[PDB]
RNA sequence: GAAGGGAGCUUGACUGCGAGACCUACAAGUCGAGCAGGGACGAAAGUCGGGCUUAGUGAUCCGGUGGUUCCGCAUGGAAGG
RNA sequence: GUAGCGAAAUUCCUUGUCGGGUAAGUUCCGACCCGCACGAAAGGCGUAACGAUUUGGGCACUGUCUCAACGAGAGACUCGGUGAAAUUUUAGUACCUGUGAAGAUGCAGGUUACCCGCGACAGGACGGAAAGACCCCAUGGAGCUUUACUGUAGUUUGAUAU
RNA sequence: AAGCGACUGUUUAUCAAAAACACAGGUCUCUGCAAAAUCGUAAGAUGAAGUAUAGGGGCUGACGCCUGCCCGGUGCUGGAA
RNA sequence: GGUGUAGUGGUAGGAGAGCGUUCUAAGGGCGUUGAAGGUCGAUCGUGAGGACGGCUGGAGCGCUUAGAAGUGAGAAUGCCGGUAUGAGUAGCGAAAGACAGGUGAGAAUCCUGUCCACCGUAUGACUAAGGUUUCCUGGGGAAGGCUCGUCCGCCCAGGGUU
RNA sequence: UAUCCGGGAGUCAGACUGCGAGUGAUAAGAUCCGUAGUCGAAAGGGAAACAGCCCAGACCACCAGCUAAGGUCCCAAAAUA
RNA sequence: GGUAGCGGAGAAAUUCCAAACGAACUUGGAGAUAGCUGGUUCUCUCCGAAAUAGCUUUAGGGCUAGCCUCGGAAUUGAGAA
RNA sequence: UUAAGUGAAUAAGGGCGCACGGUGGAUGCCUUGGCACUAGGAGCCGAUGAAGGACGGGACUAACACCGAUAUGCUUUGGGGAGCUGUAAGUAAGCUAUGAUCCAGAGAUUUCCGAAUGGGGGAACCCAAUAUCUUUUAUAGGAUAUUACUUUUCAGUGAAUACAUAGCUGAUUAGAGGUAGACGCAGAGAACUGAAACAUCUUAGUACCUGCAGGAAGAGAAAGAAAAUUCGAUUCCCUGAGUAGCGGCGAGCGAAACGGGAAGAGCCCAAACCAACAAGCUUGUUGGGGUUGUAGGACUCCGAUAUGGUAGUCUGUUAGUAUAGUUGAAGGAUUUGGAAAAUUCCGCUAAAGAGGGUGAAAGCCCCGUAGACGAAAUGCUGACAACACCUAGGAGGAUCCUGAGUACGGCGGAACACGAGAAAUUCCGUCGGAAUCCGCGGGGACCAUCCCGCAAGGCUAAAUACUCCCUAGUGACCGAUAGUGAACCAGUACCGUGAGGGAAAGGUGAAAAGCACCCCGGAAGGGGAGUGAAAUAGAUCCUGAAACCGUGUGCCUACAACAAGUCAAAGCUCGUUAAUGAGUGAUGGCGUGCCUUUUGUAGAAUGAACCGGCGAGUUACGAUUGCAUGCGAGGUUAAGUCGAAGAGACGGAGCCGCAGCGAAAGCGAGUCUGAAUAGGGCGAAUGAGUAUGUAGUCGUAGACCCGAAACCAUGUGAUCUA
C-alpha cells in the first residue's frame, strides 16, 4: 500500500496555482506505481468444525462407498519385494482400473512403495485417512486389518 | 453520540457496587434431581461427571423448581427451604457439604 | 489473485461503437461520444416507435379527406355517416382504397352519405 | 350551590404506593380512583397526599449533612463505599 | 492645554469666509479661528543648505493637444526552409423578438443566408489563464497582542544540605 | 513659492526609495568591574585585553528659540512601624 | 404446467435474481488438420451478454459443478503512455554583406580571393576562478546546430600539457 | 390493509400552483405557517418555446380503434359546422 | 572565513537566510486530521422515500422519532372509504 | 422558330460505408526478476586493519564481472574427464589425457583510502623521524621495519618540596569503527490526532535521538502467590476478561491471581569463626569456613572420609553431519508437420508418472527424480574417555554471624491497568533516619490476631523475539503501468549547493540460417535474388487494438440555419450467419449532449482535448441479526502434543445456555420495595440453546479512494542574500 511503496514523501507540487490536479505523493494508489488499495494480505483460510460433524463426514464418504459397492477389501496385500508391475496386477486380479484409494496398515511399507507411483492410486494408511480422500478416490481397495483398525478409530 | 444532547448515560446515575466477597453458586432444581436413581448419592462430583454441572462456582444450591419424585441424599452447598422439604418429603436426605 | 484488465472493456466498447456505424464523425469514431450518442438514439427510437403511429394515422387522415372532398363530403362527416351505417373499415384500409381504388371509395362515401340523411 | 368572605379546631403542605389514563423521539412532564399505616375536621355523611386552574425551575459527575439489620480485599475492626 | 501654531500629511460640516493669483482656481498661496479631533523630546515653532521627495505658479520648449500628414527601419504580408503553445464534450457553430436556472450559435416564431478560403477588428462564446484574495461559513490553520485561561525559562525571597 | 525630512547616506532582491530607517546632537536611565547587557544547561565567551569623559538600554533627532500644568492611577525608586 | 384476475414510471434507498473477468479442485473435452489474442459479418437471448463463420495469429484454451477474489470505469482540473486541435500558425534570440573561383551527389550558409562593413578602455592582448578535453591532425554528416551544411565547441580514430 | 417484534437504510437546502392566515406596501419568482396537488423522483398530450399550471401515470410489439385536456382557414390532424 | 530555523542577520521593509520566509529546505511521525469538495466501475426484477418534529457550541453536521424496504409473530380484524 | 412551363448530370472540397496501408504499443501468450512464507543453517565483522570504496591487472579493454603489482590470477588437498582462454562476438596468440577449463576444502599474495592510528589533509594525496639495507665517486634517489590517542600492569626517571606525589620515558594490556532500515535493555522523549472545542486525559512512553549489547536479550531461585488449604525460581502461550478496576467517572485506558499448557535447574558470595602473612592487643592480604525461614550457620560434641552431580576443557578417540560428487529403469514404428514429444499401432519401465529441457503436448531423448553410494581437507553436533570443578550425617544451644546511611518516614516526581485518591506495592532526587531472631517484611490506608516469607550481594540453560545473510523448497501470490524503485550494467541516468528526490527501458527465429549477388540512390531506404515453415518474423524485429494520419471509391453533397440523431422515404449501389437483406440517402416529422451538484441545469454552474492502460467498501479481530448444518438441556473446545505448512486424534482448562430478584448481605420460581398475607417492578408460569459456515450491519484498526493550510522530531543549507 501507498505507506509501504518505496519513497513518495513530499508533496509533488503545491497546493494552489499550478493548475494541475492537487496529489499528495508520487505513490497515491492512482498513480502509476503507487501503492495498491486493500488487496491480498497474508491470512489464513482454515477453520474447524465441530468434532461430530468432522466424524458424521468421515462415516458418511465410508459408508457411501460401501453402499455403491466400490469398497474392496482384500485379505492382506504382501511383496516380498517392492515392485509396481506386481502391484498393477494385483489391480487387474481386483478388476480395478480406476481412481483407487489403497488403504494399508501400517508397516505395508512394501505394498506402499509398489503401488505409490501408479498414476491412478493414493495410498494412505489406516490411521491416516481424510474425508477429502475417499471422496477423490472411485473406488477404496482396503486390506482386512485396515479396516480393523479404521472401525476403531472411528 | 447524540450530536451533543447529553447522552442517556451521562442523564441516569450511577448506582450500586461490587462486593468483594461475592458468591454465586451453580443451580440445581428437581426436575434435574430426577434424572437420578432412588437411592442414589447426589455429590458435586455426581454432577460434574454427569455434565449437569460444569461450572459450581462458590458451590451447588438445591432449588425446587420442579416436582421431585425419587428417593435421594443429596449432598450440595445449600438448599432453599423448599428444595430441602421435597427432598425429604420423598424419602430422601440433605446433606450441607 | 490478481484480475488484470483483459479483453472485456475492448468487446463492450467495440459493441456500442458498432451500434453508433454512419454517425457523423467523432460520433462514430470515439467510444464516449458514440455512447452519448447511441443512448439519445435510444431516446429517440422508443419515442419515435410511438410518434410513428401518430404520423401514419394523420397522413391517412388527410388523404381521406381529399378523397372525401372529392366525392362532396369532408373528413368528419364521412367518418360520421360510416360509423352510422356500421361500417369498421379502418383509416389505413380506407386511406388505401383512395389512392387505389377510387371506385370502391366512392361506393364508401355514397353509403356513408346516405346514412346521414337517414 | 362558590373556588369569593368570616369564625372554631387543626397541620392531609401525611408515610408506603397506585389499576388506568394523558403527553411524549428520549430524558422528562401531567392526572389518578383505589389499597394499607396513622391522623385533622365533622353528629354523621364524608372531605383532606397544599393553595380556583395553568409559571415560581436545572440532568449527570463531584461534594456536604442525617439515617441505615448493606459491604468491609487472610480474620475482627477500621479506612472507604 | 501655557507659549507657539491652527480648515494643517490633523477641519467632518467644507469647494468654511476673506484676499492673492486665472477670462474662469474643490488644487495652490496669504489671512481669519467654532482646533468635529494641534500642542511642546511618540517634542512645539522656525530654519540657510540639501532632495530622481509631495504640491502650485511662471519663462522656454515643443505632435501632449486643435488634427493629423509624410518618410526610414523591424515585425506583420508573399515565397523557400524549420516549426511550438495556452485551449479543446461532439459540433454541418447566423439575426431579431420571446422563452428558459430569470443575460441563447444550439430552445420557440419569424427573418436572413450559394460552397471554401485569405488580410484585418475585437461585440459574443458570461472567451483563456488562477478550485475568488472581497463576502460568509469550518466547533480549519498560522503570526501577533494583552490586566483572556493554564503553565513555564528566567529573576528574586525563605527553609534545608554542603 | 508651499509642505515634509536638517544634511551625505539606508530600505521592501522581484509592484512602494519616501515624509519611512539611520544620522551627528539632546535627554533619561542602568552599570564600581567576575560591572551591567547578551550567547550558553554549564564550562567558556562577547562587553573589554575596555573601567563611569566607559559600556548597555529607552526615547527624541542638525542648528536656532523653547519644552507649560498634573505624582490621584499604572510602572520604577526608596522606606519598614 | 394451464386458466383467470390484478399489476409491472422512478432519485436516495431496501430486497431478489442473474451476466461477465482471473485463479483453484474434480470431471469431461478442444488444439501446428491451428489455442489464446486481433479483425469483419446481415447471428442468438429479456439484460448484463453467448455462439458460429471468413481473415490474421502461432501455443496454449474452453465446457459442467463447486470454491476464492487485486472481479467489471466514462468522468476524480485523476496517474502514465500515445496522438490530436490550435497550424503549416507564433517563433527562428540586438548588427552588412557582395560577387568570382574552388570543393562536392548536393552550397546564400564550407574553403580561397577581392571589395565593403562592424568593435577598437574593446567585440583587441594577457591572466585568476570555473569548466574538464571542448586543444591539434585525419575522417563523418545519423542525431545536436532554432534554416542549410561538404561545416562545427557535434560524432569517429589517432595525438597533444616536458 | 392496520398493529407489534426484528435486519437494512436514506432523509433534516425543498420548489411552485390553488385555497386560509401572518410578516411585507392586502409589493416580489419575497418570507413564514396551515391545507391539497404537481415537480422533486414522471416520460406522454395541451399551454408557441416554458420542472411546479390543464389532461394524464410509459412492462413491451402493431402502418388498428375510442376518448381526456386542448382544438378543427393555412403552417398543422380535424367544422371556411 | 563566522553566525542556522524554538534560530541567524537586519541604517527596521515582516527585510534576507540557494529564483515563493508572519517562521528555510530535506527526511521521518505519516496513509496527520478534513462534520468540506470531487470520484466510486456489470445487468434485470420487486418496492420505493424525505427535504419534517424534538434536542444539539446546533444550524449545509449529528442522535431518537416520523416517512421507505426485507423477514417474522399474533389477533375479538384492529386499517381505508 | 417564337413563347410559357419543367428541368436532370458536373465536386474546388466535404460526408458516410467499405478495402488497404502507416503511426502507436493495448491485448494474448511467455519470462531472466520479484512477493509472502516454511524447514534447516548462521547470527556478527574489525589495530593480525573491517564494512564500503578509489585506482589498477587482459594481446586487443569503454563497461560489468573477477582478481590485487604473485592482479582475467599463485600453491595444496579432493571431485571431474574433454575441451578451455567470462560477459562477448571478432580476430591474434595459446593451454589441455604429463588431466586443462570447471567444482569444493585449506593456504599464499592482497596497491591506496577508510576507525585510519608517524604528521598533515579539500578520502583514495602530501611531508616526515628513527634503524637496517640499497643506487651514486658523492649529494639527491629507492626498500623494509617502528613511530596516534586513551585504558591496564610493570620499570625507570622525576617538579613546586624534604621524603614523596604529579609529570615524563619505555615496556605491557585492550579499546576505538562498521553493522541487519530486524529483534533486546536503558537514558532522553514529541506533535498532529481523539475527547466531535480544549488544558487533566488520549495519540504514547509511541516516532525520533543516544548508550550498551547478545545471538538472543531481559527475568529468574520467593522478605512471593495465597487463604479450597495449600502452592513452591523465571519466561512465554490459552483462559480469566473487556471482568475487577482506573477515568474532566468524559473520550477512553484496562489488570492480576487461580486453572490449562510449552520448557524446566539450580547455584555462588558478605558475615560470624579458623590458619598463615604483613604492619600498628586490631587490621589489611591470603587460604579455609559458610550460605539460610519446617530459620540457617558459626561454635561444641559426635561419624563419615564416601556418595552423587556439573550449566566446565579448542584434551583426545569415535560416530554423524555441512561444504564438491558417483550411480540411477524403460520405444520403435505410422499420419500431419519445417520440426513430434502430437495422432495411430503395437510394446516396455516404475522404490523413478516430482520437475525442467529438447524444432509443438515425452514415464521410456536429455538433465533429473525413487533408490543406492561417496570426502583428501576444514568446520558443526553427539557420544566415549581423560583432565577439571562441585557434592557429606547426627545432637546441642551458652555465646557469635546472617548484607546501614540500608529499610523506612517528610517533601517533590515517576512506575504499578490504579490520573493522590482511602491508597498499599516498586523506583528516582532531597532531607531525616531503624531493628536486628523475644528480630524484620508482606497479606492494597491503618491497628491487633493469624498466615506466608527473610530485603537492603551476585550468577544461571530451556521454553520466547527477530532474519541482513546461506541451503532446500512452497504458494487458488505478480507476470513488464503488475511484481522490489530496480526482470534490462538501478539507487544508475536525471534533478539539487547539500541533505535528498529519483526514472524510463523485457520478447526475431527451432536454429542467425541476421538477406551473398544484382538494380535505383552520395548515403539512408527500397525493388529483386536468397535464408526460413513463415520476412506484412529483417533486427523500431512475437501478437500488433484504439486514438491519429493517408491512399482508393459504392452512395450523397455548392438556396442551406444542422446536440448532428431518430422516425418516414424516392433514387442509386451491392447481395448476407437467407433474414419480411445490406450500404448510401434527396426529401419530410420530432428533437437543447454525458456527468456532477441542485428547489430547479441544454445550461451562460462543475468535470472530461481524444485513445489505451491503471485507478475507490478490503482484510484481521470482536458485537449483533438472517440463512444453513451438526448436536440438543445441552453445545463446544483454546493453547498445546502427534501429523504432509493438511485432515484428523488427544487435550473439558475455559466460554455460552439450563434462574431469577436485590445496590448489597441475601433469598430463590421467586425476589426487591414496603410495617404489610397489600399493591407494584423485574422474573416463572408461557424453554432452546450452542459450534461452525455464510451474508447484512456495526465497533477497533488509515477502514471506500484522492486532497490541505498546518503541527512535531532528526538532519542539510551563509557557493544567493544580511
Ligand atoms: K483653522
Ligand atoms: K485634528
Ligand atoms: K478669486
Ligand atoms: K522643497
Ligand atoms: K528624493
Ligand atoms: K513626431
Ligand atoms: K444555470
Ligand atoms: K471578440
Ligand atoms: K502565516
Ligand atoms: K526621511
Ligand atoms: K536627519
Ligand atoms: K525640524
Ligand atoms: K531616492
Ligand atoms: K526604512
Ligand atoms: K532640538
Ligand atoms: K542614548
Ligand atoms: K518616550
Ligand atoms: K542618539
Ligand atoms: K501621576
Ligand atoms: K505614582
Ligand atoms: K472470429
Ligand atoms: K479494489
Ligand atoms: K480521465
Ligand atoms: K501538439
Ligand atoms: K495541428
Ligand atoms: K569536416
Ligand atoms: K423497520
Ligand atoms: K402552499
Ligand atoms: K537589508
Ligand atoms: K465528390
Ligand atoms: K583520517
Ligand atoms: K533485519
Ligand atoms: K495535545
Ligand atoms: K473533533
Ligand atoms: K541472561
Ligand atoms: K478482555
Ligand atoms: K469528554
Ligand atoms: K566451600
Ligand atoms: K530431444
Ligand atoms: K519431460
Ligand atoms: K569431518
Ligand atoms: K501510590
Ligand atoms: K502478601
Ligand atoms: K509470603
Ligand atoms: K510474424
Ligand atoms: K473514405
Ligand atoms: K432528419
Ligand atoms: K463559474
Ligand atoms: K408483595
Ligand atoms: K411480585
Ligand atoms: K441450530
Ligand atoms: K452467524
Ligand atoms: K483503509
Ligand atoms: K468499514
Ligand atoms: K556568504
Ligand atoms: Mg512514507
Ligand atoms: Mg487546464
Ligand atoms: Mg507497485
Ligand atoms: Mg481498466
Ligand atoms: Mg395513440
Ligand atoms: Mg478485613
Ligand atoms: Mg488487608
Ligand atoms: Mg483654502
Ligand atoms: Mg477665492
Ligand atoms: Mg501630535
Ligand atoms: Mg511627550
Ligand atoms: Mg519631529
Ligand atoms: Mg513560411
Ligand atoms: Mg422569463
Ligand atoms: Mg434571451
Ligand atoms: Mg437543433
Ligand atoms: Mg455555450
Ligand atoms: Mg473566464
Ligand atoms: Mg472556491
Ligand atoms: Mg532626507
Ligand atoms: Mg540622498
Ligand atoms: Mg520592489
Ligand atoms: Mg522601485
Ligand atoms: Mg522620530
Ligand atoms: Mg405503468
Ligand atoms: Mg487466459
Ligand atoms: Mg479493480
Ligand atoms: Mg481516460
Ligand atoms: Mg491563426
Ligand atoms: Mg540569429
Ligand atoms: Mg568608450
Ligand atoms: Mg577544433
Ligand atoms: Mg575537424
Ligand atoms: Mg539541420
Ligand atoms: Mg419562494
Ligand atoms: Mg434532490
Ligand atoms: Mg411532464
Ligand atoms: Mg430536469
Ligand atoms: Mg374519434
Ligand atoms: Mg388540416
Ligand atoms: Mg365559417
Ligand atoms: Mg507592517
Ligand atoms: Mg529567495
Ligand atoms: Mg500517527
Ligand atoms: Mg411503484
Ligand atoms: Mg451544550
Ligand atoms: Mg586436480
Ligand atoms: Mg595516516
Ligand atoms: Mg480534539
Ligand atoms: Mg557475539
Ligand atoms: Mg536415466
Ligand atoms: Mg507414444
Ligand atoms: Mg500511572
Ligand atoms: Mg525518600
Ligand atoms: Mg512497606
Ligand atoms: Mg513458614
Ligand atoms: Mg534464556
Ligand atoms: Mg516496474
Ligand atoms: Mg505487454
Ligand atoms: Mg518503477
Ligand atoms: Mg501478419
Ligand atoms: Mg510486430
Ligand atoms: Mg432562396
Ligand atoms: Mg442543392
Ligand atoms: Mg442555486
Ligand atoms: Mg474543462
Ligand atoms: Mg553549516
Ligand atoms: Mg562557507
Amino acid at each position: 500500500n501507498r505507506s509501504a511503496v518505496r519513497g513518495g514523501g513530499r508533496k509533488p507540487w503545491r497546493q494552489k496555482g499550478t493548475g494541475r490536479a492537487r496529489q499528495g505523493s508520487i505513490r497515491s494508489p492512482q498513480w502509476r506505481g503507487g501503492g495498491v488499495v486493500f488487496g491480498p494480505t497474508p491470512r489464513s483460510y482454515s477453520y474447524k468444525f465441530p468434532k461430530k460433524v468432522r466424524r458424521l463426514a468421515m462415516k458418511s464418504v465410508l459408508s457411501d462407498k460401501v453402499a455403491e459397492n466400490n469398497l474392496v477389501a482384500v485379505e492382506g496385500l504382501s511383496f516380498d519385494a517392492p515392485k509396481t508391475k506386481e502391484f498393477k496386477q494385483v489391480l487387474a486380479n481386483l478388476s480395478i482400473d480406476t481412481k483407487v484409494l489403497v488403504v494399508l496398515e501400517n508397516g505395508n511399507d512394501f505394498a506402499a512403495l509398489s503401488a505409490r507411483n501408479l498414476p491412478n492410486v493414493s495410498v494412505v494408511t489406516s490411521d491416516n485417512v481424510s474425508v477429502l480422500d475417499v471422496v477423490s478416490a472411485n473406488k477404496v481397495l482396503a486390506t482386512q486389518t485396515a479396516l480393523t483398525q479404521i472401525e476403531e478409530v472411528l | 453520540f447524540e450530536g451533543g444532547q447529553t447522552p442517556l448515560f451521562r442523564r441516569l446515575p450511577k448506582r450500586g457496587f461490587t462486593n468483594i466477597n461475592r458468591k454465586d453458586y451453580a443451580v440445581v432444581n428437581l426436575d434435574t434431581l430426577n434424572r437420578f436413581e432412588d437411592g442414589t448419592e447426589v455429590t458435586p462430583v455426581v454432577l460434574k461427571e454427569a455434565g449437569i454441572v460444569k461450572n459450581e462456582k462458590a458451590g451447588i444450591k438445591v432449588l425446587a423448581d420442579g416436582e421431585l419424585t425419587k428417593k435421594l441424599t443429596v449432598k450440595a452447598a445449600k438448599f432453599s427451604k423448599s428444595a430441602q422439604e421435597a427432598i425429604e418429603a420423598a424419602g430422601g436426605s440433605i446433606e450441607v457439604i | 489473485a490478481r484480475v488484470k484488465g483483459g479483453t472485456v472493456t475492448r468487446k463492450r466498447r467495440k459493441k456500442v461503437l458498432k451500434l453508433a456505424k454512419g454517425y457523423y464523425g467523432s460520433k462514430h469514431t470515439l467510444f464516449k461520444s458514440a455512447k452519448e450518442q447511441v443512448m439519445n438514439s435510444y431516446y429517440y427510437a422508443f419515442r419515435d416507435r410511438r410518434q410513428k403511429k401518430r404520423d401514419f394515422r394523420k397522413l391517412w387522415i388527410a388523404r381521406i379527406n381529399a378523397a372525401a372532398r372529392m366525392n362532396g363530403l369532408s373528413y368528419s362527416k364521412l367518418m360520421h355517416g360510416l360509423k352510422l351505417a356500421e361500417i369498421d373499415i379502418n383509416r389505413k384500409m380506407l386511406a388505401d382504397l383512395a389512392v387505389n381504388d377510387a371506385a370502391a371509395f366512392t361506393a364508401l362515401a355514397e353509403q356513408a352519405k346516405d346514412a346521414l340523411s337517414k
